[PDB]
């Protein structure tokens, strides 16, 4: 059966300037099938008021969805978006880096 | 110019976990109005768009009712299809169907789509004539032979150059600040030491709609598409989109390089240049 | 609108 690992992208909505309120957001696309587990990271800790959108796809068929939550950026804290999915050996994590 | 719409259905067996979850969205161009879960508590059709929220009972009760109805063939369809390739009914599997209808800048019928999809994979579609179709494999062709007899085609015929481009054309209208506008990317470069003789100078598009984009890096006039990491175009979360191209620059040649960005909300392309 | 194997 047909399977797609996850892409993984941890960006803000706008430029990140401390003190400021944004959102984190963590873009997972591709990937099938549908069933996967995406979690939010402040400091090595799970977020609690994540929002995703609602499961869609592209040409390929394969799926995409966008978790994001307000925050707003310090110069201390640290972000990273937490993946699993069938294709993954384990949860594959990658931090928020904002410069870029 | 042109504008699209689409609607995007998935349907998910779960044995041993209750029905099967079914999920559909409602785009017009690059814009969501739409919506439906199963899962979720309203069982309704649900707005996603400012623009849409104010349509009236009937619409909502309409779209509710045979969002409804998707959800039923598709339950229908799952347990079909495990038999058709004689499945274990163990296995949790995917049904996916898209379709929609394109206008001109005139706004008139251009074209209509409609295909379906089993685990991922291409199962079976309508051609461009909306007249017939084209299986994937063996167990495909059966259900082109039930719906070649069953005239089908010709009631997604009648929907795609009707209906669809009707409503396309009114939600057009309802949300003409939102769908017709073309928000310029909004563009800058960055520059970052990766040793002591490597640079990072990737290229920004921001806050740009529609997702249609192109972000290109050249040295000395040559393309570097080898050479160059692109990202997927990224949702903002705010309607708009996002994208970056970075190269790798051996620290003293950065003048070298130079990006380019074409969108349809600009007069013409950008030329940066890490001057 | 949405359409009214």
């Amino acid at each position: 059966m047909i399977q797609r690992t996850p892409k993984i992208q941890v960006y803000s909505r706008h430029p990140a300037e401390n003190g400021k309120s944004n959102f984190l957001n963590c873009y997972v696309s591709g990937f099938h099938p549908s069933d996967i587990e995406v979690d939010l990271l402040k400091n090595g800790e799970r977020i609690e008021k994540v929002e995703h959108s609602d499961l869609s796809f592209s040409k390929d068929w394969s799926f995409y969805l966008l978790y994001y939550t307000e925050f707003t950026p310090t110069e201390k804290d640290e972000y990273a978006c937490r993946v699993n999915h069938v294709t993954l050996s384990q949860p594959k994590i990658v931090k928020w880096d904002r410069d870029m | 110019g042109s504008h699209s719409m689409r609607y995007f259905f998935t349907s998910v067996s779960r044995p041993g976990r209750g029905e099967p979850r079914f999920i559909a969205v409602g785009y017009v161009d690059d814009t969501q109005f739409v919506r439906f879960d199963s899962d979720a508590a309203s069982q309704r059709m649900e707005p996603r768009a400012p623009w849409i929220e104010q349509e009236g009972p009937e619409y909502w009760d309409g779209e509710t009712r045979k969002v409804k109805a998707h959800s039923q063939t598709h339950r229908v369809d799952l347990g079909t299809l495990r038999g058709y390739y004689n499945q274990s009914e163990a296995g949790s599997h995917t049904v996916q169907r898209m379709y929609g209808c394109d206008v001109g800048s005139d706004w008139r019928f251009l074209r209509g789509y409609h295909q379906y999809a089993y685990d991922g994979k291409d199962y079976i579609a309508l051609k461009e004539d909306l007249r017939s179709w084209t299986a994937a494999d063996m167990a495909a062709q059966t259900t082109k032979h039930k719906w070649e007899a069953a005239h089908v085609a010709e009631q997604l015929r009648a929907y795609l150059e009707g209906t669809c481009v009707e409503w396309l054309r009114r939600y057009l209208e309802n949300g003409k600040e939102t769908l017709q506008r073309t928000d310029a990317p909004k563009t800058h470069m960055t520059h970052h030491a990766v040793s002591d003789h490597e640079a990072t100078l990737r290229c920004w598009a921001l806050s740009f709609y529609p997702a249609e984009i192109t972000l290109t890096w050249q040295r000395d006039g040559e393309d570097q598409t080898q050479d160059t990491e692109l990202v997927e175009t990224r949702p903002a979360g705010d309607g708009t989109f996002q994208k970056w191209a970075a190269v790798v620059v051996p620290s003293g040649q950065e003048q070298r390089y130079t990006c380019h960005v074409q969108h349809e909300g600009l007069p013409k392309p950008l030329t940066l240049r890490w001057e | 609108k949405i359409l009214g194997v």
